């Protein structure tokens, strides 16, 4: 059943279902009609002449209201939903839209379905920070260089994939009503082809929160004539539907996110990891350094070995390195007298039983080398025989040699 | 020693229902005394069929009860 | 997520979870005050006066009322719930509270919060039954010997830990309201430090059922007086809080007691055991006798193996002897023609197919033998040569030797 287990239960890549992350959520807007209640107008365009019908927006009335929420609810092409800003909200005034995901999400599109006509002037912005720093995403405008300070009909550099580009497209007045800008993250990018390869584009397309800015408004120019109160009426922003598409970033390491015990939304961490992004790796999992995933390669974090001697492990760079990039993982403070990465071993004045294996807990028997008789405490681990002095039999250094006699002085124990 | 810890959750009206469980305490661990030099010159001299004495001396000795 | 269970999938002892075996449990009293409604005073001290607050007992009443379910239901210091027993209810006269767990508990404390003052003779019963007869756990008096017939200030002997102990100590009349009574089951117990290997203490710690026995109760000598209406109603026996702390016995083989098909506290046995307190082993698990669980060793019950020929197996002590104290499970009728406490073998009138394992279900052929021809039935195991008379060539003992005619004598079936 598990997405990241193979036919075999061998391990592969993980990735989250592709969403619509703006779906169903919260959209903080600076201006809506109704509060207090004002009027609008709709202006349609058939043959060579503009028509106008004249409309209320009262917030209170549930089919007059045009809320924020009207932004991230179900698109019906039957019965269409749209929020509305403030009436003549022009430059320099701006209506912004800021979007919380609460999480890191590897964005693919941004799009917006326009009631009234597409601004002249819109800026699309994310967060790396859960809303602290915002990083522009996409400038949309006629004068990119007037309005946004960034060149207009900029090609896509190799050297910064990392920009926020300008475009004159999808900013056109026509249609009038209908009108859509789908912001492709990773279009025109040179190296969005090797995607899995290239940290840089991976970095793009990651965002916690969306913010949309509305700068300026398409004009006719007829609001600075005598009469401004129908005129300026009749210019507003207008969004039926608002979407953010892109997986939910788990660095190749899982198939879901769900919310955890604070009810924050993190990965379901796979292949021996953790973390909110599975960016780190889970504790005594650090016999290799951690990797995102890639389609042919499944990058699991490799398991520590210890023997059942030691808890904790950490990973060496150098033994990394001496390995020729295999394993690096040494085990800290090991314990039943062992030593080594391994952690299998034998220590001084004491000796291997041959009888048993290494693994085993009396896999070292105690070398009790007589404080007279033998020279020092380290023996003969094979056998288990004491450095005697003055040639003493004893397998412990214990009984004086044939013809020898015990003696009085400490440096000879036994004279012939 | 063998101790019972009981976990009450309180707020302004009291005292919660509690959670019990019990824990033994690790002994204290007791340096070992140094230990004392052993007799040399130990050595066997045989009188008879039943009977053997034997002698040893000691360096430490240059009064005690040992 | 199973506690029995070790991070590799090896047994380990189990143990439930520490509880107030008391909480929320019926209790039967002797004595309640409201039938009929009675007055009762309070007493407070105060530098060197006394001062008496006289109340009513209605048991019809909630707020006037002091039922036995105050004891067990949850003590809150900011609103206390007492039990209060009938008024001047003084030696001979006892009152007595009836505790049944109805399964056997290893019981490490018994507590009580008083709400009157505390009284001036006290004891706790134990009952290894369900009730039939009571053992006494220990004695509070003033004078041990005059009323409980016990040494006074008695230090616990190690000859005898299963034996209850008077003292004098939390019998004083100071807290008069407030006043606590914790008898711990091991205090003072010389072999409490190894309880995992004393029997005797695991038995003393036993209980299946608590009663504690108020007998007298403290006075100042004013009862005596021209009023005993006014004195005789200030004396009464009021607690509060009532625990009976403890773990489920389950000899180390159980998490967790959960109520049977008919509605019994049992333990939820594991490692291959069976019984209310896993004190017995699982049916064809007689492999080895039956051990309590300790911290070092898990002494889990062991599986029989009769290679899928035999349901049930015995235990043998001779075999468990013989084996050095490793394996002592002897299968019961084998089937499938086979022999053994392996329960794999040949028999007579047969022979072993060398083509097949031993394991196999055509492991023995049938062995033919002439009933004129063969001396007897039973044949050569390895080859399958039948016992031939009158050196017989045949196989099965079928055809006369070379030169060899058939005669119609019973012994001599070929002649020369
Ligand atoms: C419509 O707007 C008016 C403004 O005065 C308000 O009183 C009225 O309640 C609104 N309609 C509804 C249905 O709430
Ligand atoms: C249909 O559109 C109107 C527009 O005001 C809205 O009030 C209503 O809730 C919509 N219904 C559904 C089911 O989307
Ligand atoms: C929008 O207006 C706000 C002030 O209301 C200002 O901080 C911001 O820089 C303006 N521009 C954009 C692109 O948000
Ligand atoms: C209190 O006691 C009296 C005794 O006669 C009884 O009639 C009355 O019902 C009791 N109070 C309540 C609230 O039941
Ligand atoms: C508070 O104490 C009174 C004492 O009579 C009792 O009737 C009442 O039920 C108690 N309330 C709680 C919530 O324990
Ligand atoms: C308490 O009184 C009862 C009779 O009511 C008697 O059987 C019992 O022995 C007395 N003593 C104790 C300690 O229960
Ligand atoms: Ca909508
Ligand atoms: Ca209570």
């Amino acid at each position: 059943p598990d997405p990241c287990s193979d036919e075999n239960g061998h391990p592969r890549r993980c990735i989250p279902d592709f969403v619509n992350a703006a779906f169903g959520k919260d959209v903080r807007v600076s201006s809506t009609c109704g509060r207090p209640p004002a009027r609008y107008c709709v202006v349609s365009e058939r043959g060579e002449e503009r028509l106008r019908s004249c409309h209320l927006c009262n917030a209170s009335d549930p089919k007059k209201a045009h809320p924020p929420a009207f932004l991230t609810d179900l698109n019906n092409p039957h019965n269409l939903t749209c929020w509305q800003s403030e009436n003549y909200l022009q430059f320099p005034h701006n209506v912004t839209l800021t979007l919380s995901l609460g999480k890191k999400f590897e964005v693919t599109y941004v799009s917006l379905q326009f009631c009234s006509p597409r601004p002249e002037s819109m800026a699309i912005y994310k967060s790396m920070d859960y809303g602290r720093t915002w990083v522009p995403f996409q400038f949309y405008s006629t004068q990119c260089r007037k309005m946004y300070n960034r060149p207009h009909r900029a090609p896509i550099t190799k050297q910064n994939e990392q920009e926020a580009v300008c475009t004159d497209s999808h900013t056109d007045m026509r249609p009038l009503s209908g009108g859509l800008i789908a912001f492709s993250t990773l279009d025109g990018r040179p190296s969005a082809h090797d995607f899995d390869n290239s940290p840089v584009l991976q970095d793009w397309v990651t965002a916690t929160d969306i913010r949309v800015a509305f700068s300026r408004l398409h004009t006719f120019g007829d609001e600075n004539e005598d009469d401004s109160e129908l005129a300026r009426d009749s210019y507003f922003y207008a969004v039926s539907d608002l979407q953010v598409g892109g997986r939910c970033k788990c660095n190749g390491h899982a198939a879901r996110c769900v919310r955890d015990r604070d009810d924050s939304l993190v990965c379901d961490c796979r292949h021996n990891t953790a973390g909110p992004e599975c960016d780190r790796c889970k504790p005594f999992h650090y016999d290799r350094p951690w990797q995102r995933a890639t389609a042919r390669e499944a990058n699991e974090c490799v398991a520590c070995n210890c023997n059942l001697h030691a808890r904790r492990c950490r990973f060496n760079m150098e033994l990394y390195k001496l390995s020729g990039r295999k394993s690096g993982g040494v085990c800290l403070n090991c314990r039943h007298n062992t030593a080594g990465r391994h952690c299998h071993y034998c220590k001084e004045g004491y000796y291997r039983d041959m009888g048993k294996p290494i693994t085993h807990r009396k896999a070292c028997k105690a070398c009790d080398c007589h404080p007279v008789g033998a020279a020092g405490k380290t023996c003969n681990q094979t056998t288990g025989q004491c450095p005697c002095k003055d040639g003493v039999t004893g397998i412990t250094c214990n009984r004086c040699a044939k013809g020898y006699q015990q003696s009085r002085s400490p440096i000879a124990p036994c004279i012939k | 020693s063998h101790y019972v810890i009981t976990l009450k959750a309180f707020n302004n009206v009291g005292e919660g229902i509690p959670l019990y469980e019990s824990a033994v305490t690790r002994p204290h661990t007791v340096p070992d005394p140094t230990p004392m030099m052993p007799p040399v010159g130990v050595q066997a001299s045989i009188l008879s069929h039943d009977t053997i004495r034997i002698t040893w001396a000691d360096n430490s000795l240059p009064t005690d009860s040992r």
